[PDB]
């Protein structure tokens, strides 16, 4: 770890005394953090949506905006991982909606039959479509896209 | 294990041998030229030509067998997904054989009449939700004898065959099932007779996809074109009607007239010698017609066949390149509006590359966060994932928008600077 | 290099004349013309001899006897029971023939099996001046476009 | 060209009914107002 350089000593060894000291001093990497850790990682998660739609509800805060850069690399790991959209759900305003995307998931939709059929559907709806018909047949070609990923994932 | 282990690995590993498929192919096409007439195989310094020709053939109908079992496990399902998914929603939003009753065109559509007999229907749309739902808004007010209606090595014949049944039935409705199913059947045809064995390279109209281009540049004006090459045919025909009914001595494949004279007095072959000539000609319908002696008639049969083949050469061609450099254009036409309509308007956006660059790098992450195409996506995939009670009230409600199927949660791709800025 | 082939060999010497190609720019235009969609051009043309290749295959497997080089048959006759050279001499008289592979065919005596080769071998050669020709003029003139 | 007819008229279709004549622009901004613009607003027949 002090090869990673990555963390501060201190820090290091608060890692190595919560690790296990155990065995000789040997440690698992797994038991000590994980089924714990990646709880806390979807909580600091929603941390980062949480500071993040501070944002982009209220901008402009420099309060916020140091809050938020000092806790940075949290929300550089979950920029993929965070789901984010937009919407008018009868608040009538324009209406985001920030959310958790399953990485998982992209693994799923980083399979590029799923990519070569998304640009033929990208075709096909340029190619002709009603317009009110186009997010619902878009949906469905979501929802065969889902079930596809569901059958990818399953192999 | 066996089985659903190759299940497992024929789905996991099936383009790479569609691709072997395509070498092979190529593998026959090489030797396949080396025939000398009883028929047999020649032979050079390789001396395995035989041995392993008839090892690859068979080989290659096993691929073609290997194939046909991944494509069994794959899109299948997805094709039964938007089957059913289509069925239970013509049920759910409709009710179709409740009392819509559609017409005769789609028994794909009407062979679904007893598959929701079959209490196994609904299970590749995830949905048994819509069997009692359809009973209890549609049938109840109809009746609970439209509930009937709609209700009603080991394990071989005890289980839902009919359900299976039907669903072969739906599968081989198929269109790409068919055509390598097919390629499989040429596949058994070199079993039978390995001389047809090499006629399987069809596939590679379906193989790399630019060939695919092509042929769809070929085939999708191909009704009109089709249509127009018949009409083209109806002109030939009507053009040797007239071209018989004074003409009717002249011309001649004859040794000079010692050999009987070959002029056409049948109707039928004089069709026949005039199309042949006509589309194997060349310099057109006057190749094959005598000295212009000059006879009154002669002058007329002249000028008339030499106009004729003129008008031929105007028609047919003009035909050919017309259809064909259009039909380029058109694939031309198709993909750059694609590439206009993506640096344009996002589908959920629909505004245009405008706003978002008064917002300077603003089309960029507009693209990228503002619709991000597959995140919406990935949005019904957590709704797929959470539950209702789970949900939100943001969420539930667009999934209550989701059980409508009424899509006004999406806007009109407005951002969040279009309402403030 | 050329030009030191030329004091080696000077015969291949006038063989520079490749250099026009990025000589006056309006030639380089053209041959731009032809390279930039020659990908697309260069795999059709592959695929259009793998489709006359295949042709020759199906003109082959009845039609074993019948055209013939030879004076009559009294030189021996030539049609190709070879495969290979079959395909040689389909493709040759399908890129230099003219009137498609009916100009080498025995006149129609009138066979059940004649009318299929007439017929057949007419609407061969009609689907080889479809197919050719359309790659030919569409990719160029689509090209210039 | 008769490509050119044909693709203009489903252009004008799409964007400006006869009667109407602005365009795919503001009955968008109603969304789904050109579909219903296009039915009822200048329903062709029906000025007929
Ligand atoms: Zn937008
Ligand atoms: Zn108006």
């Amino acid at each position: 770890m002090e090869s990673h350089k990555h963390y501060t000593q201190s820090e290091t060894e608060f890692l190595l005394s919560c690790a296990e000291t155990d065995e000789n001093e040997t440690l698992d990497y797994e038991e000590f953090v994980k089924r714990f850790h990646e709880p806390a990682k979807d909580i600091g998660f929603n941390v980062a949506v949480l500071l993040t739609n501070l944002s982009e509800h209220m901008p402009n805060d420099t309060r916020l905006q140091t809050f938020l850069e000092l806790a940075e690399s949290v929300l550089n790991y979950f920029q993929p991982f965070l789901g984010r959209i937009e919407i008018m759900g009868s608040a009538k305003r324009i209406e985001r909606v920030y959310f958790e995307i399953s990485e998982s998931s992209r693994t799923q939709w980083e399979k590029p039959q799923v990519k070569e059929s998304k640009r033929q559907f990208i075709f096909d709806v340029v190619n002709e479509g009603g317009e009110k018909e186009k997010m619902e047949l878009f949906v469905n070609f979501c929802e065969d896209t889902i079930f596809e990923m569901q059958l990818a994932a399953q192999i | 294990a066996y089985q659903q282990k190759l299940l497992n690995y024929f789905a996991r590993n099936f383009y790479n041998m569609r691709m072997l498929a395509l070498f092979v192919a190529f593998a026959i096409n090489f030797i396949l030229l080396f025939y000398k007439v009883v028929h047999y195989v020649l032979e050079e310094s390789s001396g395995y030509m035989e041995p392993t020709l008839r090892i690859l053939a068979i080989l290659h109908t096993v691929i073609s067998f290997f194939c046909i079992i991944g494509y069994y496990c794959l899109k299948v399902p997805l094709v039964i997904f938007k089957r059913e998914k289509e069925v239970a929603r013509k049920l759910e939003f409709d009710g179709l054989y409740i009392t819509e009753q559609p017409s005769e065109d789609d028994i794909k559509g009407q062979w679904d009449r007893l598959v929701i007999n079959t209490q196994s229907f609904p299970n590749n749309y995830w949905d048994k939700f819509v069997k009692r739902k359809v009973m209890d808004k549609y049938g109840e007010f109809y009746g609970r004898d439209r509930i009937s209606e709609l209700l009603g090595s080991a394990v071989l014949n005890s289980i839902d065959v009919k359900y299976q049944m039907w669903k072969l039935g739906v599968v081989f409705t198929d269109n790409s099932f068919l055509y390598l199913a097919w390629y499989m059947t040429m596949s058994v045809l070199g079993h039978y007779n390995n001389f047809f064995f090499a006629a399987h390279l069809l596939d590679i109209a379906m193989g790399f996809k630019t060939l695919r281009t092509i042929l769809s540049s070929v085939t999708h004006n191909g009704k009109q074109l089709v249509l127009t090459v018949g009409l083209l045919a109806v002109v030939v025909y009507l053009y040797t009607v007239v071209a018989f009914n004074f003409f009717r001595k002249f011309y001649n494949k004859s040794e000079d007239g010692d050999t009987p004279d070959m002029k056409c007095d049948d109707m039928l072959t004089c069709y026949m010698f005039h199309m042949y000539v006509g589309v194997r000609a060349g310099g057109g319908i006057g190749d094959e017609i005598e000295d212009p002696a000059g006879d009154e008639y002669e002058i007329y049969r002249i000028i008339f066949d030499i106009t004729f083949f003129f008008f031929v050469i105007v028609i047919l061609l003009a035909i050919i390149q017309g259809l064909i450099i259009d039909a380029f254009g058109e694939l031309r036409d198709q993909q750059e509006q694609v590439k206009e309509d993506m640096e344009t308007k996002c589908f959920i956006c629909g505004i245009g590359n405008d706003y978002f660059d008064t917002v300077p790098h603003g089309f960029e992450t507009h693209t990228l966060q503002e619709h991000n195409l597959a995140n919406y996506l990935f949005f019904l995939m957590y709704l797929i994932n959470k539950d209702e009670t789970e949900h939100t009230g943001q969420e539930s409600y667009v999934w209550k928008m989701y059980q409508e199927r009424c899509w006004e949660f999406f806007p009109a791709g407005d951002c969040f600077r279009k309402q403030y800025e």
